[PDB]
């Protein structure tokens, strides 16, 4: 039992800590290299969602995750950017905990209405790409057309742009994307109050931990690392995947299309240039159109970035002082554990006809009881 | 001396094993580890009679469904528990365990039981339940459910502050008669 | 405490004995005092479930039931009908067992289709109380008349056969009954062969063992204790309740009527009566009609019963001989028990930020490498 | 006239079904045959007074719960019986019993009732009790549980000898009066 | 060394030990007892190349269903299996288990395994399937619910005799590449 | 002419979107900012053939995956990247990234490919994967797991002083071919 006896522990300890000590095994989760803490992810964040299901212990969870946090900032942060390019493991956990929690119904009852409107359109098929939409044209349209396709099969980029037609089916995109996008950033910002205390709380902890670390760090900078969380981590996954992060309850039948998916992912797209302050040029030029849109969009964001962190402390938020000024106490704790048996040697159990495993018969008289 | 056997169940976390240990050493369990199971016991006189009054916790969580009808043999009398700030702790007392302790012990009278009380009125837990378009359940409602679910009566308190509390064992104990 | 681990032992050894030696389990429950015992039937029947779902476990349950009944016999039953009116426990895990195994479907696949027709008659009120119909005569019909019941409300059986009228309900009840309990006993009757090996086997061994003790005992004293299992303990019940022992599903709605208890519920008299040879009398002398019918059924039943011992035994049933000529092992075992924590206090933990946790370093190895 | 419903319940063979006959036919049924459910009517002289006493006899095992309280609806008074020389039997009074009465019948007297006494001053029977290590039931250990359970007073007989059969019928009407 | 991640998931009591320790050690388990997690390391060489085989045992009972998953990171083929003489767990194959390593383990292919093949000519089986109007399954059903669930393909065996034993593990390595 | 379909994928912050931009415009993107979804265009000299390699930019973070096959029907060539100096990047690699194109497109061949190898010469850096017991990836650690995982052959660079850069694509494209 060389190798067996090392996953015995493992789990042994793995679901001692799990009942007892949740807040202990996240810790350890945090510490660990980081692509081994994803097989514990899913299994601690379910025992976190019952742990704090009560104040005082969503309490304790915000201050684990606050502490662990700044620990991470003052340690593996040296130019900032640096909490977001190392991703620390503690944010995916903030992440994660945060989408279905107990409020369950936060980003579904946020996003639902408007990604379920995107999803039944069955004629949008918004598409940014000219090549592709080029190909897409008479390269397919030519179908019922004969003559195959005359035309330079597979061309580039600045001379798909060469047939106004292309030119046409991207411009119309270029509207759709935007009405569609519009749709989604307002149900975003028009929500600010339902999202939740936990997550706003852990972006305040955000900024105020990178400022106090990189005081010569602007608005605009700390804002963008602050979205970085609230958008691109937290809700733009459901938006590009709302059947991945149950956005849309998924009737067993069929999952998004391709052009469901183009649709989604360009909006995804739009938003993420309109939080991160990044016009289209360069490639994306003939996406500049909206360059002046990405500008509002950002401007909003930005605002609604800042005022996430307005929030009062855990301390305060929850009255804390109902649970500090008690006196308590810690009985004994009972747990559900894992054991082995020891094995008899193969030399006794040849014998066990003569010998005879040793047992217990005035068990039945205890066993008869149990509970008086 | 003769003895009297309560048995408190009700979903995870709702306040069953505060109550027991508010109830039988005045103070607040430090921290949250979900039951096993557990049982304790006091000596009380109603009846210038000292009876043994056993109090037994449960598991709240379905993990350990299994194991909780062990502790239900020779009953008098049950606490089905619910969180009067935790609607679904609610709806689950006629879902999930009415049902399963008349399944068991059909004969034995319970109440129906409110804890929590004390958070009726914490800001942050009446802001958080009206994000989700919820309030706390109201004495009137959960008094309905006793006498649909035919409990012996409804009851609430706080193990926090103990509002309630004894009220709620003087009455289990008056139930087990 | 001293105290608390007595009883957290007696109950490690309960989970050790139920995922590792159930039939060891079992038998500690057979030595039980009989009013202890029924507090462990449930959950170890629900594991023997699983346990006995192939052959070879099946095998040795039954092999169990065998020595435990044979034990019982020759130990606790001095003049026959002590195994009845003992209510051994091994009797009582056997027919429990045998109701919900793996061929569930048996009972319910027997008798839903009979039950669920006496069910649904609408307008089938069975009643073989004189008093009870007399009561519910003019002295409840003339709720719908007026001029209350101006006859004794509250008569005896005797007179309550005065008037014809009460004397032709009971007529019609009794036509009624012998039609639905005809039907009843076909689905039985024809329907031995899908019995459970198992628990004709145990009638078998029963039977043997009773005869092997008591001689002098007749085919008839045997057969009625065989049908003592088979019908009033294994059988009956789920006619009488077959909300109860799910023979029919139970929409949620309502449970049986009163009515409809009273209908199953006399079926089951009869029935008993013919399976134990007694004809109605004394008392009962208002349903004497049926007697002929009684000794008529009781002659089916009692061939039934005969023939349900005929089997063989489970080293024949199920070639055995197919695990016994085979190279066995024995891999080490691992199993779920309880724990309490002795919760002792930490010198160094106060002092992590001056000696850095060695503890949080072996336990994130230790949890990082789980798996490969 | 005057009827009075009186049912009989407990753990199946403790001879209930023989107290019944015994007493109304003065003749011991040979073999056991455990029943369904039956019914016997026998007019009583009380105070100087007739009274038909309805005897509901029910079945003791566990599988014809369900069943049992069919019997149940107004009655006057219940006879929670025992076998002297089975603990199991005795236990089960508080056990089971008494609990299930009172859920369906709240305010309705019972009586308890010790049977097969004659076995009691037995000695191949009590080695049988000795040989598990059991003691015949004595009237005090029951007269005892009577008032914990509050029962209305304990009698005992023995269908076999008719000793004492008499009066438990007479003590039941009394209660129901 | 190169080597190769093989995890066995399937009902409870349905072979899962048996085929993997008759596999590994050409000895039978002497005795069922349900598994908690284990696994072995075999070696093998299909491509003159010395692989290492890991293969994990899983729980069945879903009283495991929390802690199976953990068994599932870095999984090569899984191997989904049913009793051929128990058409309740092939329906499980597709309502619970398919399911199951595909949400856990989208892109890792897997083959349908059908287990206990001897027992298809076992009167007993035969019979008691009969008594429930069913029959063993057959490799064309099985076939068929592999193509509908994507699986490699379908391959059964019996632990018991070795049967298929090794095909079994030569398709699993050889759709792990 | 001639297009070939080159995905680029693997952990986020790897590079994968500057390698792409330094390459196509000879400019290293100043800030970093996670990408949904992209498409590069630029027509390149192989074997004297004028050739319009299609780069397709993907998205690395797990919370992507059901949006990145979007991009793999009909690629001709996958680029599986990660940073020299950043080992959990190389882990993936083999977990997650390979077997992941490998599902979409099994007969579709791929080069791995190093990136940031300049801070590979940095200390600032080492110093950082030194206070964590780590090494910076090497030219031989990489080729091995190429081989391993049957890829066409390991390449690195640099998207900053785009050493090694154009070398990348043109083994793409004679992959491709
Ligand atoms: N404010 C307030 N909080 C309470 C009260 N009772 C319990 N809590 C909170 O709820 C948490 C969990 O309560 P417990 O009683 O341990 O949970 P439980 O009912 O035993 O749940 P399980 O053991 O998992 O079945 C406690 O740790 C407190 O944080 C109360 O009366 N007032
Ligand atoms: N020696 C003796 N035996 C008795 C006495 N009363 C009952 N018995 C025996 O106990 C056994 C069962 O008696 P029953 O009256 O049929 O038992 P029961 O209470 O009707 O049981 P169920 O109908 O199954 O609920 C038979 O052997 C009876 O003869 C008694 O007073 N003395
Ligand atoms: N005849 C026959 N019996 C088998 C075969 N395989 C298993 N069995 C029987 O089925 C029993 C249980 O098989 P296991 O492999 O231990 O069950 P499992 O799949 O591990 O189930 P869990 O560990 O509880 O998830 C064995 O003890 C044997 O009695 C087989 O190939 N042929
Ligand atoms: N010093 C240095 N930094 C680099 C180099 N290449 C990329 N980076 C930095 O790595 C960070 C992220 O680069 P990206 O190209 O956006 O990473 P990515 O692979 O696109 O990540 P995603 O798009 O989120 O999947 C930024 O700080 C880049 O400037 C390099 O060669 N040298
Ligand atoms: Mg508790
Ligand atoms: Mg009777
Ligand atoms: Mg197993
Ligand atoms: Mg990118």
């Amino acid at each position: 039992s060389k190798e067996r006896r090392k996953t015995l522990e493992t789990y042994q300890q793995l679901f001692y800590l799990l009942q007892t000590n949740p807040l202990y095994l996240a810790k350890l989760i945090f510490q660990m290299p980081q692509n081994k803490s994803t097989k514990f992810m899913d299994t601690v964040i379910f025992t976190l969602y019952n742990y704090a299901s009560n104040q005082r212990e969503e309490y304790l969870l915000l201050k684990l995750f606050k502490t662990a946090l700044e620990e991470e900032i003052k340690s593996k942060v040296d130019q900032v950017q640096d909490i977001v390019t190392g991703n620390p493991t503690v944010i995916k956990m903030v992440v994660s905990f945060n989408r279905g929690a107990r409020g369950q119904n936060t980003l579904r009852q946020l996003l639902a209405p408007v990604v379920k409107e995107i999803i039944d359109d069955k004629s949008l098929i918004i598409n940014t790409n000219p090549v592709e939409v080029y190909k897409a044209w008479v390269n397919q349209l030519e179908t019922q057309t004969g003559e195959a396709s005359k035309l330079p099969y597979d061309v580039t980029t600045e001379q798909a742009l060469t047939y106004p037609e292309v030119k046409n089916k991207l411009e119309a995109s270029i509207e759709n994307l935007r009405r569609v996008t519009d749709k989604v950033l307002n149900s975003i910002i028009s929500s600010l109050d339902l999202l939740p205390y936990g997550l706003r709380y852990i972006a305040k902890v955000l900024k105020n931990s990178i400022h106090e670390k990189f005081p010569d760090a602007t608005e605009d900078e700390l804002l963008k690392i602050v979205g970085n969380l609230l958008y691109y981590r937290y809700m733009n996954p459901a938006i590009v995947a709302p059947d991945g992060f149950d956005i849309i309850d998924m009737t067993a039948g069929g999952q998004i299309n391709s052009d469901q998916r183009r649709n989604l992912g360009s909006v995804a797209k739009v938003l993420q240039h309109a939080a991160s302050n990044k016009l289209f040029e360069g490639e994306n030029e003939h996406l500049s159109s909206m360059n002046n849109y990405l500008s509002e969009t950002y401007q909003e964001f930005r605002k609604y970035f800042k005022e996430a962190c307005n929030v009062p402390e855990p301390e305060e938020k929850f009255n804390m002082d109902k649970y500090t000024d008690l006196v308590t106490v810690s009985k004994p704790v009972i747990y559900i554990s894992i054991e082995e048996i020891i094995s008899t040697h193969s030399l006794l159990l040849e014998h066990q006809d003569a010998i005879a495993p040793e047992k217990n018969d005035l068990l039945s008289e205890l066993l008869g009881s149990l509970g008086e | 001396m003769q003895t009297i056997k309560c048995v408190v169940v009700g979903d995870g976390a709702v306040g069953k094993t505060c109550l027991l240990i508010s109830y039988t050493t005045n103070k607040f369990p430090s921290e949250y580890v979900p039951t096993v199971f557990d049982n304790y016991a006091v000596t009380v006189m109603i009846g210038g009679e000292p009876y043994t009054l056993g109090l037994f916790d449960t598991a709240g969580l379905e993990d350990y469904d299994r194991l909780r009808p062990l502790s239900y043999p020779q009953t008098d009398v049950f606490l089905v528990c619910f969180s009067v700030v935790s609607p679904s702790s609610f709806e689950n007392v006629k879902e999930k365990w009415v049902p399963e302790i008349t399944h068991h012990c059909p004969k034995t009278p319970f109440l129906l039981v409110g804890t929590q009380i004390d958070l009726r009125d914490d800001p942050s837990t009446i802001e958080k339940l009206a994000k989700n378009k919820q309030k706390p359940i109201t004495p009137e409602t959960a008094e309905k459910l006793a006498r649909d679910l035919k409990a012996v009566k409804y009851v609430e308190c706080s193990a926090l502050t103990q509002k309630g509390l004894k009220n709620v064992f003087d009455e289990a104990i008056l139930a087990a008669l």
